[PDB]
């Protein structure tokens, strides 16, 4: 494939590994989730623009809109977690262990 | 020797023991998001490198 | 679709954007319009098991238009040869 | 029941069961061919409908 | 079979719409009437079986098993109504409903034409039986007995389901009449070895085969009396009936696949007979006695001769009445002393003369005194195994000696000697108990006058 | 939650699922999953406590990750075929990514860790939705893309789920965790037969939903979430103990009950394809499920556990919970085997 | 796993013992590595060195079983002059069970492992002989 | 057709009888649901709310009838497709040459 696709897919893989390899902050993991969205938006836009798929030109916008709404829900969960424990550390979310 | 011991031991008693040990392995989890998502990374990696599910 | 409600009601909810050879604003064609049209017409109604074999020619051409893998490889071949000759003085490009 | 009734009732039962058994063997053979060749009503997986294609003249000629 | 299935079903509304104090009278009276009509299945022909419809058929093998099944329901009701007296009404009617449902599943199991229909009803019997054991047994060990009973059965039965479904794919039918004509020989391959095992192991566990029998002494010692009666009398014979049918489609592979199971059975019958000599629980002794008797049936079915198949049929019917009678005899003592320990109450002949006579007659049938059908069945198996190999007479003869010793040891320990001094609540035998024992022994001995009706199709 | 808002949120959970089921465009399928996940979170959070917040967060992270992987599969599919139609995918790497994403959404092993934890942390009514309605959309996509799924991958997921579900349930006293591990085991049967006959996948899904709804509804009726709390039912509602017994035996696949029918049919389809080891292994492994179903019958119906004195006060009041459709569902959950040939309506 | 399994099942039984033992050691080692990966991921080691030690202990244990099964099963077939015999695999499977009874030091585990790994190995040989399919291709 | 419960071509088949045994069983299931409804709400099981018990039977029968119609139609379609395919491809379904048992050799396996 084209050379640009090498790096866009690499960016998605890098953010996916970042997402699956948590540290402590929940916000850091939410940023990786947005990173995957941004790489998906670029890969979709490049494919659609280069192929001149005219009606598909709106699809990246719909992706952006829906994923931003997803991120707003994710942020709201983060603040509720932070209100409970005083931080957004994932290690605090282990009650359902038992 | 046979009825109360060995015929019990070689089938129902050993089969039950193995299941109980397996259950503890499966369910003794820390409830940590970090550990679960780490095992997802291993699963995806093994799925491609070892088993070629991506082909 | 799992439940083909669209065809039952004759209403087009998302079919309009499924393929690039469908109707587009101001009749703007996709780059691979003719290749997608050919492949779709070859494989229409015969099922995907049959189409995977009987329409392989149209699909390979359509895939070549989509990603141009064979074209880029050919261009890479001619360019690489040209560098050698420039590196050996047996070729001077025209104006 | 007299023997004649039981005997001929048995034949009626055997005829139905043998007819079902043959059809069960035929169905497995038909399914095998239909799945391998894709030329029957079963295992007919969808392909894009060709009525979605727009054939009107385009903004540019080469398509 | 609808003339039996439907009236059996009607016993359920009968029990639930009865006056509170007439549930035992009504259910007992009408189950006896159903048993009476079961004799109409004796219309058997020398060549053809009695083929009612596409679902159900009856031949000389299933007929005696059906009549035993329908005979046992009223006997079970009589046996149960005393220890259930303090139970509340709704829970009594539930108990009777489980017994009726077991009879319904059993008569359909023994007459199912199609092997997969047989499998489903064969498996449905687990549910009422398991419920009866674990809900109405007396001791803590009933919960474990239910689990052993459940998972021993399903361990073998699930492979049987796969084998049967595989056979229908290959042959096109599981109808038993069809299989009689479309059967093909089984060739030697590892595939067929495991097909053979999947087809037989579920039935071996139910017999039970020696080595897979541990569930049985648990289930009896924990089951209530009615659970013990149907478990011993009928449910074991599901396995024997299963093999007698399925062996049709396993030849000639049975020629050598039988060897490990004949060895387990021939040696097992001596081991389990010897075990009876040292048992301390009377119910556990009777349970181990069943294992030894069913070892003969397994051998008889596996060697596949006309004489062995006739002996196997007679043995299954005879053991059904004898073993169920012995459990009823042991239960009658239990209702007085509330313990199953054999050595606890002794010299009972001094205190209960007529009951001691039932003990003597049950013992003599258990050790196969000629010409009881117990002896007829065992002798036919002895005759056929001798032709299989002359050396089997050594094992079969030794087992006859041991069977007499433990049959009469049980009689001598509990009935003879001196009575226990401190056991002073041995009230006289009730009319109900005496009638229960006679309804076992009288048909058992009457069958000696006309054995052909319990000798099966090979007669 | 305002009752009108609750209704609208519930209708949006359903609409997201319906969009997935009627869509012919991958983008609209993705939207249906996003809409569905947006509306489910509030019903997981509705009882406002740290356990519910942890459950919703773990759910959000799992589902959002799976939906990104699904979008990636769709886009790879677009590059290698230039179209969006919901059907077989035209790239093996796209097929793997979509299969893994749907496995994460379904909570199949080894992506199962979230199911027991999320189910434990949310109310019974929310757990009922999570383990029944929420399986519809991902299964309806597998139903359509199966011609291109990797056989080894899907059967490995099925086998692991049956094993993990069976083993995981052995160690549970919480009713919500038992149902979760039971769900993981049952998803394994649904997907094991998918490559061979998707109709049996639908049959197993439908019967699974009916039986699961019956259990949750009976748990809600008595407000029971633990094994010991359930063991008091005999002293309050004896009829319920019997219905639980029948449903549990059916869920254990015992004939002649309804839950035997899916296992029966799946074994048949697999053997027709000369798959003998896998069905046999599956059927034996499912005995682990039967074991911890039976344990519950022992402590609920077949024995009488100790009671408390305050239980007498409960004798003076009647059940007031809705128990909607419970009489219908319990009959279907147990008494449908004689109508097995009716499965052809699912063709 | 495909290629390693292809090397092993290409070599005729009872011959080329060193190549068979290598193939099973690689198979056993890979299984050990997979188990270590999940074990370390889900049960976090107290330290970096404990985790490395656990990986070696598991991987070496799994490679030890793989090596002994391949050698013993190939030695048996060679010595007995029976290539297509499930008994050879039954022997090698039990040998692996003994090793697992040694690494864990538990006569009970070794005895149970030998019976079950022994039976499993024999069934694998039978399946290869008769074409048993574990993941059967759809056909009807 | 397409997303049609009973396509128009199903009307060429005989309808299920109203005395179909399967429809009787479906009605019986509805009756059992009516009784369980009484039981779980601690009403007199057989007598309470006969109006409610009547609708339980009617609802089951009503839905059961249409389900039975679709069931029989699907099986009729399966047979229709199968026979048409056997005709379309006579080469794959030849008439086997049948021999009598006098000509066919079967090995004999004595039981001795
Ligand atoms: C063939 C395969 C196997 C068989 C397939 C069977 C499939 C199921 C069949 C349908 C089962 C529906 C339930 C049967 C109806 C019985 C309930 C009843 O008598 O309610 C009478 C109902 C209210 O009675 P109730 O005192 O509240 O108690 C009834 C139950 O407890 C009410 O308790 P509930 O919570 O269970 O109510 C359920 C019902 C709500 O209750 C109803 O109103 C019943 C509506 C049934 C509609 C009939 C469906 C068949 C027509 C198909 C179109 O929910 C619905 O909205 C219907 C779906 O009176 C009506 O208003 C009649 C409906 C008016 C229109
Ligand atoms: C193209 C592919 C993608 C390319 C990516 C290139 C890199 C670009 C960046 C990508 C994002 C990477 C995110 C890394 C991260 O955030 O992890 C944090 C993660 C945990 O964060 P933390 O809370 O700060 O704790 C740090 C340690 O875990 C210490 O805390 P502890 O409490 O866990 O201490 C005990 C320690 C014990 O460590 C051990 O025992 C390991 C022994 C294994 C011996 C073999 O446990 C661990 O270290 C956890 C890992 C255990 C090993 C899991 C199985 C491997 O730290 C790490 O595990 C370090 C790993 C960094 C290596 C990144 C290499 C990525 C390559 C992906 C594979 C691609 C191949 C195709
Ligand atoms: C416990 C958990 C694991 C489950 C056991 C592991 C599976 C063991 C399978 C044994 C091998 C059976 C087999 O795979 O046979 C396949 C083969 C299919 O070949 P086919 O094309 O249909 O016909 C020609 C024959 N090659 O030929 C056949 O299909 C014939 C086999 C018929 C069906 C066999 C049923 C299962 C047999 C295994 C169980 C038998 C032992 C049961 C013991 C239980 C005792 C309590
Ligand atoms: C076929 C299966 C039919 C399943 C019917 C199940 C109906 C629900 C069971 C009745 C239980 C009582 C009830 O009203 O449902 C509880 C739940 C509302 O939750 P609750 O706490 O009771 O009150 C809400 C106030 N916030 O109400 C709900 O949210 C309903 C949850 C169940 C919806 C999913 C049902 C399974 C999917 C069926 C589709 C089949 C395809
Ligand atoms: C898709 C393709 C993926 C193929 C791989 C499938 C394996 C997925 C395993 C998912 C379940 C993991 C949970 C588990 O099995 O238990 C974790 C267990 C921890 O315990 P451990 O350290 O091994 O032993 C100490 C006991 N005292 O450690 C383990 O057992 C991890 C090894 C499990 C895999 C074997
Ligand atoms: C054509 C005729 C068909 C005959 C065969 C029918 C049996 C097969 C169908 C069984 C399916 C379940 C039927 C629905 C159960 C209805 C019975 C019930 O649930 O209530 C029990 C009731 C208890 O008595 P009651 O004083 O009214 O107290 C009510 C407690 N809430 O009991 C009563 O006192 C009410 C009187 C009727 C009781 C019927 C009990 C049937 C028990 C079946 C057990 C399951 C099958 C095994
Ligand atoms: C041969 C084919 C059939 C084989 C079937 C084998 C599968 C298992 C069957 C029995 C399962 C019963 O399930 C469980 O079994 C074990 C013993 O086995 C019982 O446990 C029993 O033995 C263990 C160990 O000696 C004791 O700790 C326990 O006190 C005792 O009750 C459990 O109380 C029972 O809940
Ligand atoms: C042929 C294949 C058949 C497959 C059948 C699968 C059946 C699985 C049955 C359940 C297995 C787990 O069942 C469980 O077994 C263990 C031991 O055996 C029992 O555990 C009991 O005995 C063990 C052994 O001494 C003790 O360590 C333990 O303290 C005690 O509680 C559990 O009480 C029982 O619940
Ligand atoms: C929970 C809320 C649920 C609300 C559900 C509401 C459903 C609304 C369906 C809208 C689509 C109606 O049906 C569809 O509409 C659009 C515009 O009307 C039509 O589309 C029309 O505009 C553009 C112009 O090029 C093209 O799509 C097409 O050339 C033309 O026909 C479709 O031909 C028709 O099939
Ligand atoms: C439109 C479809 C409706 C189908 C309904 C068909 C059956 C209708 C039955 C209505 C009569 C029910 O009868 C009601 O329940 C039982 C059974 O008779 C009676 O009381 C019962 O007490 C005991 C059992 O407990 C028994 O003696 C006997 O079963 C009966 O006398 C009640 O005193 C009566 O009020
Ligand atoms: C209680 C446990 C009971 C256990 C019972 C065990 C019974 C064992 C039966 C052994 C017979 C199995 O079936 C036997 O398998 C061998 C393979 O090894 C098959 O052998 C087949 O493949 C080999 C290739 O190696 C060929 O040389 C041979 O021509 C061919 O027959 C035979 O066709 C079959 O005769
Ligand atoms: C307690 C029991 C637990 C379950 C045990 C289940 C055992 C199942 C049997 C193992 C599966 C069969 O094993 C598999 O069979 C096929 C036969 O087509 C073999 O097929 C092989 O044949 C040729 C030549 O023979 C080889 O060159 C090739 O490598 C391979 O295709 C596989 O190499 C083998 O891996
Ligand atoms: N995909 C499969 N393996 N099975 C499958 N659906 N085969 C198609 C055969 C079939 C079977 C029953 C009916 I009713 C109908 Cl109409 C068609």
């Amino acid at each position: 494939m084209s050379m640009v696709y090498m790096n866009i897919m690499m960016a998605f893989t890098v953010s996916l590994v970042g997402l699956l390899m948590y540290r402590s902050h929940l916000m850091s993991s939410l940023l990786c989730l947005e990173g995957m969205m941004l790489s998906l938006f670029v890969m979709a836009a490049l494919t659609i623009l280069n192929s001149h798929f005219t009606l598909a030109s709106m699809m990246p916008i719909i992706l952006l809109v829906f994923a931003a709404c997803e991120a707003a829900l994710g942020l709201s969960l983060l603040v509720m977690v932070s209100n409970t424990y005083g931080t957004d550390y994932v290690q605090n979310l282990n009650l359902l262990q038992c | 020797l046979l009825d109360l011991i060995w015929l019990e031991a070689i089938l129902p008693k050993t089969i039950s023991l193995a299941q109980m040990k397996a259950s503890t392995l499966v369910t003794n989890q820390k409830g940590l998001i970090k550990l679960y998502f780490l095992s997802f990374l291993i699963t995806i990696l093994i799925s491609m490198i070892l088993f070629n599910f991506h082909e | 679709p799992f439940f083909d409600v669209q065809k039952r009601l004759g209403v087009d909810l998302d079919r309009w954007m499924t393929i690039q050879s469908a109707e587009q604003p101001h009749k703007i064609p996709s780059r691979c319009h003719a290749f997608e049209k050919e492949w779709i017409e070859c494989a229409h109604g015969i099922g995907s098991i049959r189409a995977e074999k009987e329409c392989k020619i149209e699909f390979e051409d359509f895939r070549e238009c989509l990603l141009r893998q064979k074209t880029m490889k050919r261009l890479h071949a001619i360019r690489r040869q040209r560098e050698k000759l420039i590196k050996e003085g047996k070729y001077t490009p025209p104006p | 029941d007299g023997p004649e009734k039981n005997y001929e009732r048995t034949m009626a039962i055997l005829q139905i069961e043998a007819e079902k058994a043959e059809l069960r063997l035929k169905e497995l053979e038909v399914r095998r061919l239909m799945r391998a060749r894709g030329d029957g009503p079963w295992f007919h997986y969808p392909t894009i409908d060709k009525e979605l294609i727009d054939h009107s003249p385009k903004a540019t000629p080469d398509n | 079979m609808l003339k039996y299935i439907i009236p059996t079903i009607m016993l359920m509304p009968l029990t639930w719409l009865s006056k509170n104090n007439m549930i035992w009278v009504n259910s007992t009276a009408h189950s006896l009437l159903i048993s009476f009509t079961s004799l109409l299945l004796m219309n058997q022909f020398g060549d053809n079986s009695l083929n009612f419809s596409l679902l159900f058929f009856s031949d000389s093998l299933s007929t005696p098993l059906l009549i035993l099944t329908m005979w046992l329901l009223p006997l079970m009701l009589m046996a149960s109504q005393h220890h259930l007296s303090k139970e509340n009404l709704t829970r009594k009617k539930l108990f009777i409903t489980m017994l009726i449902s077991l009879q319904l599943f059993l008569i359909m199991t023994f007459t199912a034409m199609e092997l997969i229909l047989f499998y489903i009803l064969f498996e449905a019997t687990l549910v009422p039986t398991l419920i009866i054991i674990t809900r109405w047994g007396n001791q803590t060990e009933r919960l474990n007995a239910g689990l052993y009973f459940l998972f021993y059965t399903l361990a073998g039965s699930l492979p049987l389901l796969v084998a049967l479904i595989y056979i229908q794919n290959t042959v096109g039918s599981l109808n038993f009449l069809m299989l009689q004509y479309w059967v093909q020989p089984v060739h030697n391959s590892w595939s067929n070895v495991f097909m053979w095992l999947a087809c037989m192991m579920a039935f071996m566990v139910k017999m039970p085969l020696y080595g897979l029998h541990l569930w049985l002494p648990k289930a009896h010692v924990e089951a209530p009396i009615a659970g013990s009666m149907v478990l011993a009398a009928v449910l074991l014979k599901l396995g024997g009936y299963g093999m007698l049918r399925i062996t049709l489609i396993l030849n000639p592979m049975t020629d050598f696949m039988a060897y490990p199971f004949i060895m387990l059975s021939l040696w097992g019958m001596i081991m389990t007979s010897s075990i009876c000599l040292r048992q301390t629980d009377l119910k556990s002794l009777i349970a181990y006695s069943s294992v030894s008797h069913m070892a003969l049936v397994i051998v008889a079915i596996l060697i596949q001769t006309p004489w062995s198949y006739m002996g196997a049929t007679a043995l299954m019917i005879a053991h059904g009445l004898t073993s169920s009678m012995l459990f009823c005899l042991a239960n009658s003592n239990y209702e007085r002393i509330h313990s199953r320990t054999m050595i606890l109450a002794r010299g009972l002949q001094t205190l209960l003369p007529l009951m001691a006579t039932w003990w003597l007659l049950a013992s003599l049938t258990n050790l196969a005194l000629p010409p009881t059908i117990n002896l007829i069945g065992e002798l036919f198996v002895v005759m056929s195994t001798f032709s299989w190999s002359n050396i089997t007479i050594i094992l079969m003869g030794v087992n006859m000696v041991i069977t007499a010793l433990y049959s009469l040891y049980m009689l001598i320990m509990t009935q003879r000697g001196k009575y226990t001094y401190h056991i002073n609540n041995i009230s006289p035998s009730f009319t109900r108990e005496n009638a229960l024992m006679s309804l076992h022994i009288l048909p058992l001995l009457l069958l000696t006058l006309n054995p052909k009706i319990i000798l099966g199709p090979l007669y | 939650m305002n009752p009108i808002i609750f209704i609208i949120i519930l209708l949006t959970i359903m609409l997201g699922t319906i969009i997935v089921m009627i869509s012919s465009h991958w983008l609209l399928v993705w939207i249906g999953f996003e809409m569905n996940m947006l509306a489910i979170i509030p019903i997981m959070m509705k009882n406002h406590n740290p356990r519910a917040t942890e459950a919703s967060t773990k759910y959000f992270l799992t589902q959002s990750t799976a939906s990104m992987l699904l979008m990636m599969a769709v886009i790879i599919n677009l590059m290698f075929s230039g179209q969006w139609t919901v059907m077989k995918l035209f790239n093996p790497m796209a097929s793997m990514l979509m299969t893994m994403a749907l496995a994460m959404k379904l909570g199949m092993a080894p992506f199962h860790f979230w199911v027991p934890e999320v189910t434990q942390g949310i109310p019974l009514s929310s757990g009922l939705i999570l383990l029944t309605w929420q399986k519809l959309a991902p299964m309806s996509v597998l139903y359509q893309i199966f011609p291109s799924i990797n056989l080894n991958l899907i059967l490995t997921l099925s086998v692991l789920s049956i094993l993990i579900g069976g083993w995981g349930g052995l160690n549970q006293t919480q009713l919500r965790k038992i149902m979760a591990y039971s769900s993981i085991a049952h998803m394994g049967w649904m997907t094991a037969v998918l490559p061979y006959n998707p109709t049996m996948t639908l049959l197993n899904l439908i019967i699974y939903i009916i039986m699961t709804s019956t259990m949750f509804t009976m748990f809600m009726a008595n407000s029971t979430t633990t094994t010991l709390s359930l063991s008091h039912t005999w002293n309050k509602t004896p009829i319920m103990t019997v219905l639980i017994l029948a449903t549990l035996l059916s869920m254990g696949g015992l004939p002649p009950l309804s839950g035997f029918m899916p296992k029966w049919m799946i074994i048949q389809e697999m053997t027709k394809n000369n798959s003998i080891i896998l069905p046999t292994f599956m059927a034996i492994t499912a005995l682990l499920n039967l074991y911890f179903y039976m344990r519950l019958t022992y402590s609920t119906t077949l024995t009488m556990f100790p009671s408390t004195n305050n239980m007498k006060m409960k004798w003076q009041f009647p059940l007031m919970k809705k128990m909607t459709f419970l009489p219908t569902m319990v009959v279907l959950s147990t008494m449908m085997l004689p109508l097995t040939p009716m499965l052809s309506v699912l063709e | 796993a495909k290629t390693v399994l292809r090397q092993y099942w290409d070599i005729p039984e009872g011959t080329e013992c060193h190549r068979k033992t290598y193939a099973t050691t690689s198979i056993g080692g890979a299984a050990g590595l997979v188990v270590s990966a999940y074990s370390v991921a889900l049960k976090t080691p107290t330290s970096f060195l404990e985790g490395v030690a656990r990986t070696g202990r598991y991987t070496f244990t799994a490679a030890a079983i793989g090596a002994i099964f391949g050698l013993t099963s190939c030695i048996s077939a060679q010595v007995r002059e029976k290539p297509d015999d499930p008994l050879n695999y039954l022997i090698g499977g039990c040998a692996g069970g003994l090793i697992l009874g040694a690494r864990t030091r538990s006569y009970g585990i070794g005895a149970a492992a030998c019976a079950y790994m022994g039976l499993t190995a024999a069934l694998v040989k039978m399946g290869q002989l008769e074409g048993w399919q574990v993941f059967a291709e759809p056909k009807v | 057709a397409t997303f049609q419960f009973l396509p128009d071509e199903a009307r060429s088949l005989p309808p299920p009888k109203l005395t179909d045994p399967r429809l009787a069983f479906v009605g019986f299931l509805g009756y059992c649901s009516g009784l369980i409804d009484n039981a779980i709400r601690r009403r007199p099981v057989l007598l309470a709310g006969l109006h409610r018990q009547l609708l339980y039977i009617t609802s089951f029968v009503f839905v059961g009838y249409y389900l039975l119609k679709r069931q029989d139609y699907m099986y009729a379609v399966r047979d229709h497709d199968m026979f048409s395919y056997i005709k379309s491809h006579p080469e794959d379904f030849p008439e086997k040459d049948k021999k009598t048992y006098g000509e066919v050799f079967e090995e004999f396996h004595p039981v001795r």
